Formats: structure tokens, C-alpha cells, sequence
């Protein structure tokens, strides 16, 4: 405690992602709509806009 | 007999096979997707990825 110039506790977290070649299991929180066929439509399956 | 006119052929087909094949190199980025690199990542270094 007389250490009063000495740093402070730095605790450290680290991830690691971006494979994309598996099928996803930690996704994000985004609502999901119905498909739409036979149209020039935007989509945006499991991240593959 | 007919190599001639099947050598103008071949050329032409083989170039466009190897300009359409180009668009798979990474050219020094991370991706070869744009959509992928503007999804990740923000505008300040998308720029010159």
C-alpha cells in the first residue's frame, strides 16, 4: 500500500474470430426477417451482404 | 490442318480467362472482398484497402 506511484491492476481480455468458413455460433443481436423470391433483393444471410 | 484459326482462338479465350481469374488476388489487403472490408472495418483505412 506505501507503493502509492506503482502502477494498478491491468487486467487484460483478448478474442479471437473472423473464420466465417464454419457455420456461425456467437451472432449479433439483429432482428430477422422473411425472404423474398424471384427479385432483385438486398440479402444478408449470416453476414454475407 | 486448321491450327491457325484455332490459335487466335485459344489466345483470346485464355487472356479473358486469366483477366476474369485476376480479381481473386489480394494485392496486399487483408480481403478480396470489398463488402467484407467495409463491413470490418471503418472508412479512415478502408480508403486505401
Amino acid at each position: 500500500p506505501t507503493y502509492g506511484v506503482g502502477h494498478q491492476p491491468y487486467r487484460v481480455v483478448v478474442l479471437s474470430f473472423e473464420l466465417l468458413h464454419a457455420p456461425a455460433t456467437v451472432c449479433g443481436p439483429k432482428k430477422s426477417t422473411n425472404l423474398v423470391k424471384n427479385k432483385c433483393v438486398n440479402f444478408n444471410f449470416n453476414g454475407l451482404k | 490442318a486448321l491450327g491457325k484459326l484455332q490459335d487466335v482462338v485459344n489466345h483470346n479465350a485464355q487472356a479473358l480467362n486469366t483477366l476474369v481469374k485476376q480479381l481473386s488476388s489480394k494485392f496486399g489487403a487483408i480481403s478480396s472482398v470489398l463488402n467484407d472490408i467495409f463491413s470490418r472495418l471503418d472508412p479512415p483505412e478502408a480508403e486505401v484497402q
